[PDB]
RNA sequence: CGCGCGCUACACUGACAGAGCCAGCGAGUACUCCCUUGGCCGAGAGGCCCGGGUAAACUCUGUCGUGCUGAGGAAUCCCUAGUAAGCGCAAGUCAUCAGCUUGCG
């Protein structure tokens, strides 16, 4: 009768750089979500990070997390 | 020598030339193949005097056909009345007349612009 | 005869093939998880419940359709178990977490029959395979009860049994007659 | 010709432009005595330079072939994943070409979106009245040519990734019925003995490939920056 | 003047007024060719002033 | 229910723009003004050519 | 601009020899009053339509608050009429 | 078979719609509506030229599916997209 | 200032990317949208070179999901079969018409 349910918990409103609001959408339209940012830049940001558009918003590990937060602050130190 | 009947076929500005000889049962349509030339859902009005004669009728012939002029709805319906002008011209010029009558009744029976195309006159209601 | 197998883990299920052994497609339109996806005996619509008490049914072709036919909202409160009806192509059961199963009839908005009489979460379900027994569901329940209903009579269990711990899955047999109810150790 | 005379004329026009921020190419018009005719003459080219012309780190480009372009995009998607479909964004024949783009603003968006354009020496003929005014004669941004000859009749296809490798950065050779030109040589960010080489090696296959007459029809080249002044190097 | 777009017979013209006021006292005029084709301005033009 | 309050300006007539910025409304009315104007004396002159 | 009512138009209509006490949209105000603030308006269970006599239909949402003012009521009320919505 | 894919094929025996559907046994419940629903001339699909709208009654004459798609093409951005027509009475039908 | 007539914009009838597939009328040694920064060859007038400002549609296949990113009152007018409506291409014909007009599919 133990089973981990160490993921369910990601159905609650994520907080991030500007908006301390970003639900589960996915993580490009969660991105796109963020103010000043448009949808194909978030792909551009999500391909950088190497993290797969498949995932949902949520679904990430903190340092993920930091490093999406590190590569959407600096858009020149990676390549672009 | 060789049997061969050429036919044409009219709507609004589709024309369709058919030629049909002594085949071993193939169709093609711009060289490309009957089941290929349509848009994917006006195949059945393709396939609609095929499927009322009976493939067995179709099975000694090879229609090549060419088609020019007009929008889809208009190629894909002249060339259903090629196919059945086709083949009941065949069937009139080299198997029995009483054959070619059967197949003129079924498929006069089903619908008259398989024949004889009915253009659209201009004459309303003087 | 047919090359399809599902796969629910998460907020997606994950449509399989048989003879590629390859996920043919993933749906993730889900809300929240998705406890059971099984699709019908047709072998073309693809039934799951979410956490959210909603259940959608939609229907996958051979390849990438994901199409919604119906969606579902009463349970308010997780569904963890759908089933459909091996013998009849358009009803399902439904086992939620709160309290009850019920059969569904797919044209219509609105349970068929309901069904009560567990306490605590209700987790497994089935329907009774064979000719005889044409309208008999059973349901495993975290209650330590397995009760088998008949659909013409909607008011208790005809039949139940007590264990004495949480019982987690159920299948009857194909011959119609016994049944296996695993709860605990045994 | 002197490479001595060409790295004081470009060190002095590098200093000239000076006196992000210069980000302008900097090119040189050969100027010849008589008037050009052969059409086969006229056929644009491409120049090897031994510093590339490109930079190449997000620079897109669009392919474009005749001869069935599912076959040409089965062999970008097979062959090379490293830089070519890392570069490579659309191949387009010349058949999808004229059928997708004839309009104005379509041509425009594809203009917009590519960074630099390939295409074959079989298609290039047909290229001016197909792409648009806007696309061809305005702007450098004007496709380079590749050999893609021997069901494609294509060249095989490890030949072909060298020699796309070549033309990415390979500088293009258009020439004009009048008797004067120009063809750009680099920037002004960049390095004046690089410039040097590069410009050393522009007039060597100009000279030797293209300009008929090879010196006896041969003139001025001016090197020129893009509004200022023309240094000297007569031949 | 010059012409400046020429369908059969109409003609734009360009590089010989202002503007639409000078044109619209000058309107119904007996313009002429050097080849001698004679003609008529009729209207001004409104996008190029 | 969250209710809201109907922005409509007091003193109501069809004849009068309202915009706040007196910068961009002058802008339109001098231009509606010249148009105005030039219309006018465009047709002046016609009937003077006719 | 302003509504055709008995408080100030009476010598006018008087004049005219009109219907003194039927140009009353005190009467609209009141009710439109009651039914915004009575609690199946705030439950959202309401929906409430006004034709007036010239044959005009005018929904009115429950999302509203009307002001309570009779001059203020007016001056809005000509600006819908004139303008065929109100924006919030 | 001269040129016929597999579906076609299976059901060469009788005339059903859009390929899948049957005529044979469809009972309608009106003895008022039997004269003025047409079923019993088939159709493959609901898209025939006809002239159905001559006279009175002709209408009455034209099969029922294309009734269905002829009112789906109705408002003022779908008047001509008859093939759009029959491939939303397809999908409503499957 | 007023009145109509056209034109444009206003989101599910969506956006993006691929694949496939359709017209008709049109040929006067004739047709070009500018104006300029520079430079070549030009005693002078110019010509060169480089920068700046055969359809629409439709069908099929996928990626994503309603988000100032809201289709028009009273009235009045018109319309009954290749009619309404949607769609583009061509031409510019001694009067009218480029802010458009007339053809054609």
């Amino acid at each position: 009768s133990l089973v981990s349910g160490e993921k369910t918990n990601f159905n609650h409103i994520l907080r991030l750089l500007n908006t301390n609001v970003d639900g589960k959408q996915k993580v490009v339209y969660a991105l796109t979500q963020i103010k000043g940012v448009g949808r194909r830049y978030s792909n551009l940001v999500c391909k950088k990070a190497d993290v797969d558009l498949k995932k949902r918003a949520g679904e990430l590990t903190s340092e993920e997390l930091e490093r999406l937060v590190t590569i959407i602050q600096n858009p020149l130190a990676y390549k672009i | 020598s060789v049997q061969a009947v050429q036919v044409f076929g009219k709507k609004k500005n589709a024309t369709a030339v058919a030629r049909c000889v002594q085949g071993k049962g193939l169709i093609k349509v711009n060289g490309k193949p009957l089941k290929l030339f349509a848009p994917e859902i006006l195949r059945a009005k393709l396939y609609e005097p095929i499927l009322i004669l009976g493939t067995d009728k179709f099975a000694d012939v090879d229609i090549r056909i060419r088609v020019a002029g007009g929008g889809h709805t208009s190629q894909v319906y002249a060339v259903r009345q090629a196919i059945a002008k086709s083949i009941v011209a065949y069937y009139a010029k080299y198997v029995d007349e009483h054959s070619k009558n059967l197949l003129k009744q079924e498929l006069i029976q089903f619908d008259r612009s398989l024949l004889v195309a009915d253009p659209r006159r201009c004459e309303p209601k003087k | 005869t047919n090359d399809l197998f599902a796969v629910t883990a998460g907020p997606r299920v994950e449509i399989f093939s048989i003879r590629k052994r390859e996920p043919l497609k993933t749906i993730g339109r889900f809300d929240s998880e998705a406890h059971c996806g099984e699709i019908r005996p047709d072998g073309r619509v693809l039934v799951a419940g979410e956490d959210t008490g909603r259940m959608q049914v939609f229907d996958v072709g051979q390849g990438t359709r994901a199409v919604i036919l119906k969606t579902w909202h009463i349970h308010k409160q997780p569904v963890w178990v759908t089933k459909w009806s091996p013998t009849e192509l358009t009803t399902l059961m439904s086992c939620s977490d709160d309290k009850t199963v019920r059969l569904w009839d797919l044209p219509s908005n609105d349970p068929t029959r309901l069904f009560t009489g567990h306490t605590d979460y209700v987790r497994c379900g089935a329907f009774m395979p064979g000719s005889a027994n044409s309208n008999l569901l059973v349901s495993g329940s975290y209650d330590e009860t397995v009760r088998v209903w008949d659909a013409r009579a909607p008011g208790g269990a005809v039949m139940t049994f007590k264990h004495a711990d949480p019982i987690e899955d159920v299948l009857p047999l194909p011959s119609g007659t016994t049944l296996l109810a695993a709860s605990g150790n045994a | 010709v002197d490479p001595d005379q060409t790295l004081k004329a470009c060190k002095a026009l590098l200093a000239h432009i000076k006196k992000t921020v210069a980000e302008t190419p900097i090119w040189l018009t050969l100027t010849t005595k008589k008037h050009i005719h052969d059409s086969h003459r006229l056929q644009p080219g491409k120049i090897i330079l031994p510093h590339p012309l490109n930079t190449s780190e997000e620079i897109s480009v669009c392919l474009i072939t005749a001869d069935p372009q599912r076959f040409y995009k089965n062999a970008v998607a097979d062959e090379f994943p490293e830089d070519l479909r890392a570069k490579i964004g659309r191949v387009i024949d010349i058949s999808h070409l004229k059928a997708k783009f004839k309009a104005y603003e379509a041509q425009r968006k594809l203009f917009s979106e590519h960074d630099v354009f390939l295409a074959d020496t079989r298609i290039i003929n047909r290229l001016p009245k197909a792409l648009g005014k806007t696309f061809y004669k305005t702007t450098t941004k004007r496709p380079i040519p590749v050999v893609l000859m021997a069901n494609a009749n294509a060249r095989p296809i490890p030949e072909i990734v060298a020699e796309i490798r070549k033309a990415i950065g390979a500088a293009l050779v258009h020439l004009s019925p009048s008797t004067n030109t120009a063809i750009k040589v680099g920037y002004a960010n960049w390095e004046p003995e690089k410039l040097a080489a590069n410009i050393e090696t522009v007039i060597r296959e100009l000279v030797e490939r293209f300009v008929p007459q090879k010196w006896q029809n041969v003139r001025n080249f001016y090197v020129k920056g893009p509004e200022t002044a023309a240094l000297p190097i007569y031949q | 003047g010059t012409p400046w777009k020429i369908f059969k017979n109409t003609a734009f013209i360009k590089d010989m007024f202002n503007s639409s006021l000078e044109i619209a006292k000058f309107e119904g005029a007996a313009i002429r060719t050097v080849s001698g084709i004679r003609g008529q301005i009729k209207r001004a033009l409104s996008k190029p002033e | 229910i969250k209710t809201y309050i109907p922005k409509f300006e007091d003193d109501f007539d069809p004849d009068k723009h309202y915009d706040p910025n007196r910068e961009r409304a002058e802008l339109a009315k001098l231009k509606a003004e010249h148009k105005r104007e030039r219309k006018g004396a465009l047709r002046e002159l016609r009937k003077d050519a006719q | 601009y302003t509504l055709l009512n008995s408080d100030e138009h009476i010598g006018i209509m008087r004049k005219m020899n009109r219907d003194i006490s039927d140009a009353r949209p005190d009467i609209t105000h009141q009710c439109l009053l009651t039914l915004l603030d009575s609690p199946i308006n705030k439950a959202g269970k309401l929906q409430i339509y006004i034709q007036t006599a010239k044959g005009v239909l005018i929904e009115v949402s429950p999302t509203v608050r009307i002001p309570r003012t009779f001059k203020r009521f007016a001056g809005l009320m000509v600006q819908l009429l004139h303008r065929l919505s109100i924006k919030g | 078979y001269d040129v016929l894919p597999k579906e076609v094929l299976a059901e060469v025996g009788s005339v059903k719609l859009f390929n899948r559907w049957s005529y044979d046994d469809i009972e309608i419940r009106d003895i008022s509506l039997t004269d003025y629903i047409q079923i019993r001339a088939p159709v493959y699909i609901p898209h025939s030229a006809g002239r159905y709208a001559v006279k009175r009654f002709r209408k009455a004459n034209c099969p029922i599916i294309e009734r269905l798609t002829n009112s789906l093409m109705m408002h003022g951005r779908n008047n001509g997209k008859k093939l759009m027509a029959v491939r939303i009475v397809a999908h409503a039908f499957e």
